Order: structure tokens, then C-alpha cells, then sequence
């Protein structure tokens, strides 16, 4: 794109509905960058950013919907925790647990005991 | 380019 | 003046309603696509949703903060001269009817693509698409 | 920093 730009920021006052694949819609108090301004009438915005936190497990890739550990590492929990769901499992703070899958969307499967399964990596510390 | 088509009159 | 910078980002697709529970979280609807800015070992991702762009009407738009402010130029009574390009029936009852190559006085310039013209005795509307400077 | 309480489980 440009070597250089001022970006203005406009809110919307109306909605509106696109008429073609170029145009963007708009609803009533949607905060807009403007990048380009047309003397046609016609202003090339992009909507403002709009970020935060979000649980990864809710997400997918674009492109389609996607091993035993019998040896688990140790970890012990930093903080009490008691289970929600039938899979998931009360801990209290210093106890020692084996981690079966370090699993990316913040419930690590584990193992205390005769007992395993979900509890909150961010609740678990190396040992 | 813009739309080939004027905008709207104001809402 | 700023300085563009492109970050290529991964790109995710929602698959379910996510609301929010704390203020630095974001709201997701199902099949919303997002950006991934950071991921955390917690199973939290800081994600960007996508941003929409395009041409939209100037119209539809106010200032963040000087809405009373207005951006237009001033008119200018005495008139520049433009011809039409392309023929436009008038709409609206305050609208100019121009055929092609019809000439006309501009006499403001509005920023919303809707200028306001001089034909002869007549004052109105038309679009600025359709003319051109003399 | 990510919030201070664990994400939802999966969907």
C-alpha cells in the first residue's frame, strides 16, 4: 500500500446495506477508519479494529475440522480447583498429579491416584 | 475505483 | 502522517457463540473469522476479528468527536463551470435533470457526491460523478 | 496477559 497515511476515524449515523461486492455495510455507530476519500462521494473505509481474549477451543482452521502418553509428567497444582464436569477432576493446592496431554486449549488431561481426567494447565505448575 | 454508481443521498 | 505496516496473521474460523466475561475478552458468533495476534499456553488467544473494508457513503459518516463541525468546502455562488458527462433523471423532487453535455454552474461541492448546481434559472442536486470540469 | 480464570471447555 502508500508509503505514508493519515488514518481519520468517523462513526456511522445510519445504516447501510451494500449494493456491491466492493462497498461495506454499515450498522448505526460503527467506528470506521477512512483510507481513501473520493470527491464521488464514495470514502474506502476498513471497520476499527475490534480485538480481545478469546478460548482457542472455540476456534477451527479455515480448511477442515482438525497419541497414548503412558508416561506422565510431573506437575503439581498452585491453586484449588473443583471439577465442573463428570470428566474433570478436584485438586487442592501442593497436590501432585501426572500430565497425560499438554493440550492447547487450557485442559490438560491428568492423572492423580485412581482418578483422571480435565483440569486447568493454568492451575498447574512443573514439580 | 469507486462504485460506478453514486452514493446514496444522505440518510 | 503514520506509517502502514502489514502483520501476516493466522487466520481461524469460530465455531461457536462465545460471550464475554471479562472486559479484555472479545465476543465470537458462530463462523465469525479471526486473527490470531498471541497464543497462551492457558488456552486463551488473543485474536482480532477480521476487519471488514470497502466504499461506503461519505454521508453515512460523522466525526468521532466535532459531529457539528461541518467538513464540506464552502459554496461558491459565482459558479465554476462543469458539463455532464452521462445523463441523469432527476429522483428527488430537489434533483437536476441533465442530459450529456449539458453545461452547468457548480455552486458547492459537497463532500457526500452530491453537488448542488446552477441550469439556467434552475438549483439543485446532482450527482458529481456525472460531471466534469469545463 | 491472559484472563485470570481458565477458558470454557471446548464447545
Amino acid at each position: 500500500s502508500p508509503e505514508f497515511i493519515i488514518l481519520q476515524t468517523y462513526r456511522a449515523i445510519a445504516d447501510y446495506e451494500k449494493t456491491s461486492g466492493s462497498e461495506m455495510a454499515l450498522s448505526t455507530g460503527d467506528v470506521v477508519e477512512v483510507v481513501e476519500k473520493s470527491e464521488s462521494g464514495w470514502w474506502f473505509c476498513q471497520m476499527k479494529a475490534k480485538r480481545g481474549w478469546i478460548p482457542a477451543s472455540f476456534l477451527e482452521p479455515l480448511d477442515s475440522p482438525d497419541e497414548p502418553n503412558y508416561a506422565g509428567e510431573p506437575y503439581v497444582a498452585i491453586k484449588a480447583y473443583t471439577a465442573v464436569e463428570g470428566d474433570e477432576v478436584s485438586l487442592l493446592e501442593g497436590e501432585a498429579v501426572e500430565v497425560i496431554h499438554k493440550l492447547l486449549d487450557g485442559w490438560w488431561v491428568i492423572r492423580k491416584d485412581d482418578v483422571t481426567g480435565y483440569f486447568p494447565s493454568m492451575y498447574l505448575q512443573k514439580s | 475505483q469507486p462504485p460506478s454508481n453514486p452514493p446514496p443521498r444522505p440518510p
